[PDB]
RNA sequence: GAUCGGGUGUCCGCACUAAGUUCGGCAUCAAUAUGGUGACCUCCCGGGAGCGGGGGACCACCAGGUUGCCUAAGGAGGGGUGAACCGGCCCAGGUCGGAA
Protein backbone atom coordinates (compact mmCIF):
# COMPACT_ATOMS: atom_id res chain seq x y z
CA UNK A 1 0.00 0.00 0.00
CA UNK A 2 1.21 3.49 -0.92
CA UNK A 3 -1.74 5.67 0.16
CA UNK A 4 -4.56 5.20 2.66
CA UNK A 5 -7.00 7.63 4.30
CA UNK A 6 -9.97 7.37 6.66
CA UNK A 7 -12.11 10.52 6.57
CA UNK A 8 -15.72 11.16 7.50
CA UNK A 9 -18.61 12.31 5.33
CA UNK A 10 -18.13 15.77 6.87
CA UNK A 11 -14.88 16.39 5.01
CA UNK A 12 -12.53 15.84 7.97
CA UNK A 13 -9.57 13.46 7.80
CA UNK A 14 -9.32 11.28 10.90
CA UNK A 15 -6.10 9.33 10.32
CA UNK A 16 -3.55 8.84 7.55
CA UNK A 17 0.05 7.68 7.09
CA UNK A 18 0.77 9.01 3.60
CA UNK A 19 4.20 10.35 4.49
CA UNK A 20 6.71 11.40 1.84
CA UNK A 21 5.53 8.64 -0.51
CA UNK A 22 2.30 10.41 -1.52
CA UNK A 23 0.71 13.83 -1.00
CA UNK A 24 -3.08 14.11 -0.76
CA UNK A 25 -3.47 17.23 -2.89
CA UNK A 26 -6.34 16.06 -5.05
CA UNK A 27 -6.40 12.24 -5.23
CA UNK A 28 -9.65 11.88 -3.28
CA UNK A 29 -11.43 14.99 -4.62
CA UNK A 30 -11.83 13.35 -8.03
CA UNK A 31 -13.16 10.20 -6.35
CA UNK A 32 -15.65 12.34 -4.42
CA UNK A 33 -16.76 14.00 -7.65
CA UNK A 34 -17.19 10.60 -9.32
CA UNK A 35 -19.22 9.25 -6.40
CA UNK A 36 -21.46 12.31 -6.15
CA UNK A 37 -22.05 12.92 -9.88
CA UNK A 38 -21.03 9.86 -11.91
CA UNK A 39 -22.29 7.29 -9.36
CA UNK A 40 -19.58 4.87 -10.41
CA UNK A 41 -20.74 1.61 -8.84
CA UNK A 42 -18.02 -0.13 -10.84
CA UNK A 43 -16.48 -2.10 -7.95
CA UNK A 44 -13.61 0.23 -7.05
CA UNK A 45 -13.05 1.64 -10.54
CA UNK A 46 -11.89 5.12 -11.66
CA UNK A 47 -8.13 5.32 -11.39
CA UNK A 48 -7.62 9.07 -11.57
CA UNK A 49 -4.44 9.84 -13.53
CA UNK A 50 -1.39 7.98 -12.14
CA UNK A 51 -2.42 5.50 -9.41
CA UNK A 52 -5.40 3.23 -8.85
CA UNK A 53 -7.80 4.25 -6.08
CA UNK A 54 -10.42 2.14 -4.31
CA UNK A 55 -13.04 3.13 -1.76
CA UNK A 56 -15.46 1.59 0.72
CA UNK A 57 -18.58 3.15 2.24
CA UNK A 58 -20.04 2.88 5.76
CA UNK A 59 -23.57 4.29 5.94
CA UNK A 60 -23.98 3.15 9.56
CA UNK A 61 -21.52 5.78 10.83
CA UNK A 62 -21.16 7.96 7.68
CA UNK A 63 -17.56 7.00 6.95
CA UNK A 64 -15.43 6.22 3.89
CA UNK A 65 -12.15 4.31 3.60
CA UNK A 66 -9.85 5.16 0.67
CA UNK A 67 -6.84 3.08 -0.40
CA UNK A 68 -4.54 4.09 -3.25
CA UNK A 69 -1.97 1.83 -4.92
CA UNK A 70 0.20 2.35 -7.98
CA UNK A 71 -1.26 1.71 -11.43
CA UNK A 72 0.83 -1.48 -11.50
CA UNK A 73 -1.13 -4.68 -10.92
CA UNK A 74 -1.78 -5.57 -7.28
CA UNK A 75 -3.15 -8.66 -5.59
CA UNK A 76 -6.71 -9.01 -4.28
CA UNK A 77 -5.67 -8.88 -0.61
CA UNK A 78 -6.43 -5.14 -0.59
CA UNK A 79 -10.19 -5.69 -0.30
CA UNK A 80 -9.69 -8.19 2.53
CA UNK A 81 -7.44 -5.68 4.31
CA UNK A 82 -10.07 -2.97 3.85
CA UNK A 83 -12.80 -5.19 5.29
CA UNK A 84 -10.60 -6.18 8.24
CA UNK A 85 -9.59 -2.60 9.05
CA UNK A 86 -13.21 -1.43 8.77
CA UNK A 87 -14.37 -4.18 11.13
CA UNK A 88 -11.58 -3.36 13.60
CA UNK A 89 -12.53 0.33 13.47
CA UNK A 90 -16.20 -0.49 14.07
CA UNK A 91 -15.33 -2.85 16.93
CA UNK A 92 -12.94 -0.56 18.80
CA UNK A 93 -13.82 3.06 17.95
CA UNK A 94 -17.58 2.41 18.16
CA UNK A 95 -18.01 4.89 21.02
CA UNK A 96 -16.99 7.94 18.98
CA UNK A 97 -18.61 6.98 15.67
CA UNK A 98 -21.98 6.01 17.19
CA UNK A 99 -22.39 9.56 18.49
CA UNK A 100 -24.00 11.77 15.85
CA UNK A 101 -22.40 15.01 17.08
CA UNK A 102 -18.96 15.84 15.70
CA UNK A 103 -17.75 17.36 18.98
CA UNK A 104 -16.91 13.90 20.35
CA UNK A 105 -15.13 13.03 17.10
CA UNK A 106 -13.07 16.23 17.36
CA UNK A 107 -12.21 15.56 21.01
CA UNK A 108 -11.26 11.92 20.51
CA UNK A 109 -7.79 10.88 19.35
CA UNK A 110 -7.19 7.56 17.58
CA UNK A 111 -3.83 5.77 17.88
CA UNK A 112 -4.52 3.34 15.05
CA UNK A 113 -1.05 3.55 13.47
CA UNK A 114 0.47 0.49 15.17
CA UNK A 115 -2.56 -1.75 14.59
CA UNK A 116 -2.81 -0.73 10.93
CA UNK A 117 0.92 -1.36 10.51
CA UNK A 118 0.52 -4.84 12.00
CA UNK A 119 -2.39 -5.52 9.64
CA UNK A 120 -0.26 -4.31 6.72
CA UNK A 121 2.58 -6.60 7.82
CA UNK A 122 0.18 -9.56 7.93
CA UNK A 123 -1.18 -8.69 4.49
CA UNK A 124 2.33 -8.38 3.03
CA UNK A 125 3.39 -11.69 4.57
CA UNK A 126 0.34 -13.33 3.01
CA UNK A 127 1.14 -11.65 -0.33
CA UNK A 128 4.75 -12.90 -0.37
CA UNK B 1 22.14 13.29 -42.45
CA UNK B 2 18.56 12.30 -41.59
CA UNK B 3 17.08 12.61 -38.10
CA UNK B 4 14.11 10.90 -36.44
CA UNK B 5 12.19 11.59 -33.21
CA UNK B 6 10.65 8.23 -32.32
CA UNK B 7 9.39 9.35 -28.91
CA UNK B 8 7.72 12.47 -30.30
CA UNK B 9 6.12 10.45 -33.11
CA UNK B 10 4.76 7.77 -30.78
CA UNK B 11 3.55 10.35 -28.24
CA UNK B 12 1.69 12.23 -30.97
CA UNK B 13 0.20 9.01 -32.36
CA UNK B 14 -0.95 7.44 -29.07
CA UNK B 15 -2.83 10.49 -27.78
CA UNK B 16 -4.54 10.88 -31.17
CA UNK B 17 -5.42 7.25 -31.99
CA UNK B 18 -7.40 6.09 -28.98
CA UNK B 19 -4.79 5.80 -26.22
CA UNK B 20 -5.90 9.08 -24.63
CA UNK B 21 -8.69 7.12 -22.92
CA UNK B 22 -6.74 3.83 -22.99
CA UNK B 23 -8.11 1.71 -25.85
CA UNK B 24 -5.36 -0.54 -27.22
CA UNK B 25 -7.42 -2.41 -29.84
CA UNK B 26 -8.00 0.75 -31.90
CA UNK B 27 -4.31 1.65 -31.53
CA UNK B 28 -3.24 -1.79 -32.79
CA UNK B 29 -5.63 -1.46 -35.73
CA UNK B 30 -4.23 1.98 -36.53
CA UNK B 31 -0.67 0.64 -36.37
CA UNK B 32 -1.58 -2.17 -38.77
CA UNK B 33 -3.27 0.26 -41.18
CA UNK B 34 -0.34 2.70 -41.05
CA UNK B 35 2.18 -0.08 -41.73
CA UNK B 36 0.05 -1.30 -44.64
CA UNK B 37 -0.09 2.20 -46.12
CA UNK B 38 3.64 2.76 -45.56
CA UNK B 39 4.58 -0.45 -47.35
CA UNK B 40 2.10 0.21 -50.17
CA UNK B 41 3.47 3.72 -50.71
CA UNK B 42 7.15 2.74 -50.46
CA UNK B 43 6.74 -0.42 -52.59
CA UNK B 44 8.22 -2.83 -50.04
CA UNK B 45 5.97 -5.86 -50.50
CA UNK B 46 7.64 -8.69 -48.59
CA UNK B 47 5.89 -11.33 -50.68
CA UNK B 48 3.98 -11.52 -53.94
CA UNK B 49 0.85 -13.55 -54.64
CA UNK B 50 1.15 -17.21 -53.57
CA UNK B 51 4.65 -16.56 -52.19
CA UNK B 52 6.20 -14.96 -49.10
CA UNK B 53 9.86 -13.98 -48.69
CA UNK B 54 10.67 -12.00 -45.56
CA UNK B 55 13.27 -9.33 -46.34
CA UNK B 56 15.02 -7.03 -43.86
CA UNK B 57 15.82 -3.39 -44.59
CA UNK B 58 19.57 -3.05 -45.14
CA UNK B 59 21.86 -0.07 -44.52
CA UNK B 60 21.47 1.29 -48.06
CA UNK B 61 17.66 1.30 -48.07
CA UNK B 62 17.23 3.71 -45.13
CA UNK B 63 18.10 6.72 -47.33
CA UNK B 64 14.39 7.63 -47.46
CA UNK B 65 14.22 8.09 -43.65
CA UNK B 66 10.97 6.08 -43.65
CA UNK B 67 11.91 2.38 -43.48
CA UNK B 68 12.74 2.82 -39.78
CA UNK B 69 9.07 3.67 -39.27
CA UNK B 70 8.22 0.15 -40.44
CA UNK B 71 10.20 -1.43 -37.58
CA UNK B 72 8.87 1.20 -35.17
CA UNK B 73 5.28 0.39 -36.16
CA UNK B 74 5.90 -3.35 -35.84
CA UNK B 75 7.26 -2.79 -32.32
CA UNK B 76 4.31 -0.52 -31.49
CA UNK B 77 1.81 -3.12 -32.71
CA UNK B 78 3.46 -5.88 -30.68
CA UNK B 79 3.64 -3.71 -27.55
CA UNK B 80 0.02 -2.58 -27.89
CA UNK B 81 -1.19 -6.15 -28.35
CA UNK B 82 0.80 -7.24 -25.29
CA UNK B 83 -0.60 -4.35 -23.22
CA UNK B 84 -4.16 -5.21 -24.26
CA UNK B 85 -3.55 -8.87 -23.37
CA UNK B 86 -2.27 -7.68 -19.98
CA UNK B 87 -5.65 -6.15 -19.12
CA UNK B 88 -7.54 -9.03 -20.75
CA UNK B 89 -5.70 -11.80 -18.86
CA UNK B 90 -7.24 -10.85 -15.49
CA UNK B 91 -10.07 -13.26 -16.38
CA UNK B 92 -8.28 -15.85 -18.56
CA UNK B 93 -4.93 -17.06 -17.15
CA UNK B 94 -4.06 -18.65 -20.52
CA UNK B 95 -3.42 -15.25 -22.15
CA UNK B 96 -0.21 -14.77 -20.13
CA UNK B 97 1.72 -17.13 -22.42
CA UNK B 98 0.53 -15.24 -25.51
CA UNK B 99 1.47 -11.92 -23.89
CA UNK B 100 4.94 -13.29 -23.12
CA UNK B 101 5.29 -14.56 -26.70
CA UNK B 102 4.48 -11.09 -28.06
CA UNK B 103 6.76 -9.31 -25.57
CA UNK B 104 9.72 -11.61 -26.28
CA UNK B 105 9.36 -10.69 -29.97
CA UNK B 106 8.87 -6.92 -29.68
CA UNK B 107 12.37 -6.67 -28.18
CA UNK B 108 13.63 -8.44 -31.32
CA UNK B 109 12.41 -5.59 -33.54
CA UNK B 110 13.70 -3.03 -31.03
CA UNK B 111 17.18 -4.59 -31.07
CA UNK B 112 17.10 -4.88 -34.86
CA UNK B 113 16.28 -1.19 -35.30
CA UNK B 114 18.90 -0.18 -32.73
CA UNK B 115 21.45 -2.16 -34.76
CA UNK B 116 20.26 -0.55 -38.00
CA UNK B 117 20.81 2.84 -36.33
CA UNK B 118 24.58 2.13 -36.17
CA UNK B 119 25.09 3.46 -39.71
CA UNK B 120 26.78 6.81 -40.34
CA UNK B 121 23.95 7.97 -42.63
CA UNK B 122 21.70 8.79 -39.65
CA UNK B 123 22.52 11.46 -37.08
CA UNK B 124 23.68 10.80 -33.52
CA UNK B 125 20.34 11.85 -31.97
CA UNK B 126 18.31 8.85 -33.15
CA UNK B 127 20.89 6.31 -31.91
CA UNK B 128 20.45 7.22 -28.24
CA UNK B 129 16.66 7.35 -28.68
CA UNK B 130 16.69 3.84 -30.17
CA UNK B 131 18.90 2.60 -27.34
CA UNK B 132 16.53 4.10 -24.76
CA UNK B 133 13.49 2.59 -26.49
CA UNK B 134 15.11 -0.86 -26.61
CA UNK B 135 16.11 -0.59 -22.94
CA UNK B 136 12.56 0.45 -22.01
CA UNK B 137 11.02 -2.49 -23.87
CA UNK B 138 13.54 -4.96 -22.43
CA UNK B 139 12.97 -3.65 -18.91
CA UNK B 140 9.20 -3.97 -19.29
CA UNK B 141 9.56 -7.52 -20.64
CA UNK B 142 11.86 -8.56 -17.79
CA UNK B 143 9.57 -6.88 -15.24
CA UNK B 144 6.62 -8.86 -16.61
CA UNK B 145 8.75 -12.04 -16.52
CA UNK B 146 9.32 -11.43 -12.76
CA UNK B 147 13.03 -10.73 -13.33
CA UNK B 148 13.98 -7.73 -11.20
CA UNK B 149 17.79 -7.73 -11.44
CA UNK B 150 17.89 -7.05 -15.19
CA UNK B 151 14.76 -4.88 -15.20
CA UNK B 152 16.16 -2.42 -12.65
CA UNK B 153 19.40 -2.04 -14.63
CA UNK B 154 17.51 -1.56 -17.91
CA UNK B 155 15.29 1.07 -16.28
CA UNK B 156 18.34 2.85 -14.86
CA UNK B 157 20.03 2.91 -18.27
CA UNK B 158 16.86 4.23 -19.92
CA UNK B 159 16.45 6.90 -17.24
CA UNK B 160 20.10 7.94 -17.62
CA UNK B 161 19.65 8.37 -21.37
CA UNK B 162 16.43 10.35 -20.92
CA UNK B 163 17.83 12.60 -18.18
CA UNK B 164 20.94 13.32 -20.25
CA UNK B 165 18.80 14.24 -23.26
CA UNK B 166 16.48 16.42 -21.16
CA UNK B 167 19.43 18.22 -19.57
CA UNK B 168 20.99 18.77 -23.00
CA UNK B 169 17.78 20.21 -24.44
CA UNK B 170 15.85 23.27 -23.27
CA UNK B 171 13.17 23.33 -20.57
CA UNK B 172 10.26 23.57 -23.03
CA UNK B 173 11.55 20.66 -25.13
CA UNK B 174 12.34 18.54 -22.05
CA UNK B 175 8.80 18.38 -20.63
CA UNK B 176 8.09 15.30 -22.76
CA UNK B 177 11.21 13.54 -21.47
CA UNK B 178 10.40 14.57 -17.89
CA UNK B 179 6.92 13.05 -18.24
CA UNK B 180 8.45 9.93 -19.81
CA UNK B 181 10.88 9.40 -16.93
CA UNK B 182 8.23 10.18 -14.30
CA UNK B 183 5.98 7.54 -15.89
CA UNK B 184 8.64 4.84 -15.44
CA UNK B 185 9.80 6.02 -12.00
CA UNK B 186 7.05 4.07 -10.15
CA UNK B 187 8.07 0.94 -12.07
CA UNK B 188 11.67 1.52 -10.95
CA UNK B 189 10.51 1.91 -7.34
CA UNK B 190 8.42 -1.27 -7.48
CA UNK B 191 11.27 -3.21 -9.09
CA UNK B 192 13.56 -2.07 -6.27
CA UNK B 193 10.87 -2.91 -3.68
CA UNK B 194 10.08 -6.43 -4.91
CA UNK B 195 13.34 -7.82 -3.52
CA UNK B 196 12.68 -6.37 -0.05
C1' G C 1 -9.59 56.96 -50.31
C1' A C 2 -9.05 58.31 -57.81
C1' U C 3 -6.04 55.06 -60.64
C1' C C 4 -2.67 51.65 -58.48
C1' G C 5 -0.06 47.19 -56.26
C1' G C 6 -0.81 41.60 -55.98
C1' G C 7 -0.59 37.87 -52.94
C1' U C 8 -5.07 32.82 -51.42
C1' G C 9 -10.53 28.70 -53.68
C1' U C 10 -14.92 28.06 -56.46
C1' C C 11 -12.49 25.32 -62.61
C1' C C 12 -9.05 20.67 -63.68
C1' G C 13 -9.97 13.25 -67.50
C1' C C 14 -3.96 16.42 -63.35
C1' A C 15 0.30 13.81 -59.37
C1' C C 16 1.74 12.45 -54.42
C1' U C 17 1.03 11.79 -49.13
C1' A C 18 -1.77 11.40 -43.86
C1' A C 19 -6.42 9.21 -41.84
C1' G C 20 -11.01 5.70 -42.98
C1' U C 21 -15.18 2.51 -46.20
C1' U C 22 -15.98 -1.84 -49.18
C1' C C 23 -14.87 -6.68 -51.77
C1' G C 24 -11.62 -11.36 -53.00
C1' G C 25 -7.29 -15.13 -52.47
C1' C C 26 -3.35 -17.89 -49.29
C1' A C 27 -1.93 -19.95 -44.67
C1' U C 28 -3.23 -20.36 -39.37
C1' C C 29 3.47 -24.16 -34.74
C1' A C 30 5.54 -27.45 -31.40
C1' A C 31 8.00 -29.72 -26.94
C1' U C 32 6.77 -31.33 -21.62
C1' A C 33 3.75 -33.56 -16.76
C1' U C 34 -1.25 -36.03 -15.86
C1' G C 35 -5.89 -38.49 -17.19
C1' G C 36 -9.17 -40.25 -21.35
C1' U C 37 -10.86 -42.26 -26.41
C1' G C 38 -9.67 -45.11 -31.08
C1' A C 39 -6.30 -48.53 -34.24
C1' C C 40 -1.74 -51.69 -34.15
C1' C C 41 2.10 -54.63 -31.49
C1' U C 42 3.59 -57.54 -26.97
C1' C C 43 3.66 -60.08 -21.79
C1' C C 44 0.86 -62.89 -18.77
C1' C C 45 -3.38 -65.68 -14.88
C1' G C 46 -8.11 -68.73 -15.34
C1' G C 47 -11.61 -71.78 -18.63
C1' G C 48 -14.71 -77.60 -22.83
C1' A C 49 -16.13 -72.47 -26.43
C1' G C 50 -18.35 -67.44 -26.71
C1' C C 51 -14.71 -65.34 -22.94
C1' G C 52 -13.18 -62.80 -17.80
C1' G C 53 -8.82 -60.08 -15.01
C1' G C 54 -4.09 -57.65 -14.81
C1' G C 55 0.76 -55.32 -17.13
C1' G C 56 3.45 -52.99 -21.15
C1' A C 57 5.90 -50.59 -26.40
C1' C C 58 4.18 -47.07 -30.40
C1' C C 59 0.79 -43.73 -33.34
C1' A C 60 -3.66 -40.32 -34.07
C1' C C 61 -7.09 -36.88 -31.28
C1' C C 62 -9.88 -33.78 -27.06
C1' A C 63 -10.31 -31.24 -21.98
C1' G C 64 -6.30 -28.90 -19.92
C1' G C 65 -0.94 -26.93 -15.59
C1' U C 66 3.71 -24.93 -16.18
C1' U C 67 6.59 -23.70 -21.61
C1' G C 68 9.71 -22.43 -26.31
C1' C C 69 16.77 -21.84 -30.07
C1' C C 70 8.88 -21.12 -33.08
C1' U C 71 7.31 -17.60 -37.43
C1' A C 72 4.99 -12.17 -41.36
C1' A C 73 0.95 -15.54 -37.27
C1' G C 74 0.03 -20.02 -35.48
C1' G C 75 -6.68 -18.70 -30.29
C1' A C 76 -6.45 -24.29 -25.82
C1' G C 77 -12.90 -20.02 -30.24
C1' G C 78 -17.32 -21.74 -32.58
C1' G C 79 -20.30 -24.88 -36.61
C1' G C 80 -21.42 -28.49 -40.29
C1' U C 81 -20.56 -32.99 -43.48
C1' G C 82 -19.06 -37.28 -41.46
C1' A C 83 -19.06 -40.11 -46.39
C1' A C 84 -19.93 -46.50 -50.07
C1' C C 85 -19.86 -50.69 -46.09
C1' C C 86 -13.22 -47.40 -43.72
C1' G C 87 -13.93 -43.11 -36.38
C1' G C 88 -16.05 -45.79 -32.74
C1' C C 89 -20.03 -45.76 -29.12
C1' C C 90 -25.12 -47.66 -27.62
C1' C C 91 -26.82 -51.41 -31.54
C1' A C 92 -33.48 -53.55 -33.75
C1' G C 93 -34.04 -57.79 -36.67
C1' G C 94 -31.10 -61.44 -38.33
C1' U C 95 -26.41 -64.27 -37.55
C1' C C 96 -22.46 -67.60 -34.61
C1' G C 97 -20.82 -69.94 -29.54
C1' G C 98 -23.60 -72.15 -25.31
C1' A C 99 -29.36 -76.75 -22.66
C1' A C 100 -29.68 -71.81 -20.51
Amino acid sequence: LDFFTIFSKGGLVLWCFQGVSDSCTGPVNALIRSVLLQERGGNNSFTHEALTLKYKLDNQFELVFVVGFQKILTLTYVDKLIDDVHRLFRDKYRTEIQQQSALSLLNGTFDFQNDFLRLLREAEESSK
Amino acid sequence: SLSLEILQIIKESQQQHGLRHGDFQRYRGYCSRRQRRLRKTLNFKMGNRHKFTGKKVTEELLTDNRYLLLVLMDAERAWSYAMQLKQEANTEPRKRFHLLSRLRKAVKHAEELERLCESNRVDAKTKLEAQAYTAYLSGMLRFEHQEWKAAIEAFNKCKTIYEKLASAFTEEQAVLYNQRVEEISPNIRYCAYNIG
